[PDB]
């Protein structure tokens, strides 16, 4: 059984947040209760609400009359709707299956999707190479990377060689620049002997702008 | 409500497991509630709507064109392995035991109740795999019956020196 | 409603150590307390329900205890991959609530960072901005001082840092410090230096380059 959230990652202030949780590899009727949980950036887990297969809903009192949850048994999904959103609603939203066996808890969760509340426009990133050189070599190991600069909103997904290269990769958390745009770097350490044989491409993917950029990092001999 | 040692099972009898008591129906009767058994209808039609078609299930009219009639579990239950069990017990496996309700909290939750000789095992997802003794609480007030362990459950049965309607 | 409070908020222990997290409930919830493990920015994972019942697929080094308003989560032998934020959760009565979370850092021996520096790409300079990236790789502890010097002049307000989460294998950190200048300001100077102070370094280390080489 797989849980997968989806929906717009950018909502203007006072707009309506709308997300849908698709259940696959199993029926949504495997459990009678399903919930939404959110996590604002750097804060803890917050229970947003819950729905049963019979349509009974319970919500977090903090959200008042702004929150609603629906379920579609035929479509094997259930949804979340939050109105009159502010920056305080910027959070990663998880969906969870509820189990009520010796308590009431969440045994299966989704990937989690981020929704940023902001009036800023969507902007795809610029990708610049962090070329390896003598100034990025220690031992037999060389460090190379990609600078992902000036994008909004979060997140971007960075892979190397279309996911074929994972060991040694460090994708740093994005920093919010003074311009209001995010920026991060993804670095990878590889054997410096392979810099002539193996090509290294970072695949930068920004789903809010539907932009995917592939930057080949050329090795410097200086 | 909750079945106790003083519950009068109408057309049934009391049984005890590790964590609860419940009424067991006679013959081929089915439970209409926790302490009442009735005959089971074999075909759901307009003449058998609201009559029992199984444990905690009755015939109901289903909307649509054309309308239909089917054996549907009562409110709070769903069909799992051809039996109506509480919603809280849906994905629950207890092993040599049954999944029952804990109703002592505002949020009802499912727990395991085990055959005599076992108790829930915290080292095994609370399944009925841990050895543990259960004292029988049944009042077998018939002058010729006592509490006996029959097929893993406690039940008032004929004493060690009698057999079968009075135990003689 | 029922509020959950965890103690401590942050915890640092070594591989093989026994750690105990405490969760307090504002009112009794019997044994119906759950525990979750969450790696940074990752899906929470159910560890324990019913205060002490271990969920299937969870290593036996995790255990729980408690009933009423006081509960404990215990990891008997800390492993490097056990670093995370741990949350308790109850739904004995609406609304559902969580603790504020306990973050568990893996403590290890001091490891000095490997310092690399990256000049701005020629492709970025064409856009009028220059980003100089200094990289601190695989070190412990997290505390580190990274200063930018431009012709040995200390910079201020034009750099941002980013630190990775702890590595699940060697429990080290990696840090990137990015100095941002305009193309004109960048081409106004020669030596761009990254200075790194850390407990694993007997003296501050400097990684630098000459602009244009």
């Amino acid at each position: 059984v797989q849980l997968q959230e989806s929906g717009p990652g950018l909502v203007k202030p006072s707009g309506t947040l709308s997300l849908t949780c698709a259940v696959s590899g199993g029926s949504i009727s495997s459990s009678h209760w399903w919930s939404w949980v959110r996590q604002p950036p750097g804060k803890g887990l917050e229970w947003v609400g819950e729905i049963s297969l019979s349509g009974s809903t319970h919500y977090g009192p903090s959200l008042k009359s702004r929150v609603s949850i629906s379920l579609d048994k035929s479509m094997n999904h259930f949804s979340l709707r939050l109105s009159s959103v502010t920056a305080a609603d910027t959070a990663v939203y998880y969906c969870a299956r509820e189990s009520r066996f010796y308590g009431a808890y969440f045994d299966y969760w989704g990937q989690g999707t981020l929704v940023t509340v902001s009036s800023a426009s969507t902007k795809g990133p610029s990708v610049f190479p962090l070329a390896p050189s003598s100034k990025s070599t220690s031992g037999g190991t060389a460090a190379l990377g990609c600078l992902v600069k000036d994008y909004f909103p979060e997140p971007v997904t960075v892979s190397w060689n279309s996911g074929a290269l994972t060991s040694g990769v460090h994708t740093f958390p994005a920093v919010l620049q003074s311009s209001g745009l995010y920026s991060l770097s993804s670095v990878v350490t590889v054997p410096s002997s392979s810099l002539g044989t193996q090509t290294y491409i970072c695949n930068v993917n920004h789903k809010p702008s539907n932009t995917k950029v592939d930057k080949k990092v050329e090795p410097k001999s200086c | 409500a909750k079945v106790t040692v003083d519950t009068v099972c109408k057309r049934g009898f009391l049984i005890q497991m590790s964590g609860h008591l419940e009424c067991k129906c006679e013959n081929d009767l089915v439970l209409v509630n926790e302490e009442t058994c009735e005959e089971k209808v074999l075909k759901c039609d307009e003449k058998t709507v609201n009559k029992p078609c199984g444990d905690f299930s009755k015939c109901i009219k289903i909307d649509g064109n054309p309308v239909s009639y089917a054996c549907k579990c009562n409110l709070g239950y769903d069909m799992v392995n051809n039996v109506c069990i509480p919603n809280e017990c849906k994905q629950v496996t207890c092993g040599n035991g049954k999944c029952i309700l804990d109703t002592s909290n505002p949020v009802k939750t499912g727990v395991c109740s085990c055959n005599i000789g076992k108790v829930p095992n915290v080292q095994d997802q609370n399944k009925c795999s841990k050895d543990g003794e259960t004292k029988c609480s049944l009042k077998c007030l018939k002058e010729q019956e006592t509490c006996k362990a029959v097929d893993g459950i406690y039940k008032c049965d004929c004493k060690d020196g009698f057999i079968i309607s009075i135990c003689t | 409603d029922i509020q959950l409070t965890q103690s401590p908020s942050f915890l640092s222990a070594s591989v093989g150590d026994r750690v105990t997290i405490t969760c307090w409930a504002s009112q009794g919830i019997n044994s119906y307390l759950a525990w979750y493990q969450q790696k940074p920015g990752k899906t929470p994972k159910l560890l324990i329900y019913a205060a002490s019942t271990l969920q299937s697929g969870v290593p036996s080094r995790f255990s729980g205890s408690g009933s009423g308003t006081e509960f404990t989560l215990t990891i008997s032998s800390l492993q490097p991959e056990d670093f995370a934020t741990y949350y308790c959760q109850q739904l004995n009565s609406y609304p559902c609530s969580f603790g504020q979370g306990t973050t568990l850092e893996i403590k290890r021996t001091v490891a000095a960072p490997s310092v690399f520096i990256f000049p701005p790409s020629d492709e970025q300079l064409k856009s009028g901005t220059a980003s100089v990236v200094c990289l601190l790789n695989n070190f412990y502890p997290r505390e580190a001082k990274v200063q930018w010097k431009v012709d040995n002049a200390l910079q201020s307000g034009n750099s941002q840092e980013s630190v990775t989460e702890q590595d699940s294998k060697d429990s080290t950190y990696s840090l990137s410090s990015t100095l941002t200048l305009s193309k004109a300001d960048y081409e106004k100077h020669k030596v761009y230096a990254c200075e790194v102070t850390h407990q694993g370094l007997s003296s501050p280390v400097t990684k630098s380059f000459n602009r244009g080489e």
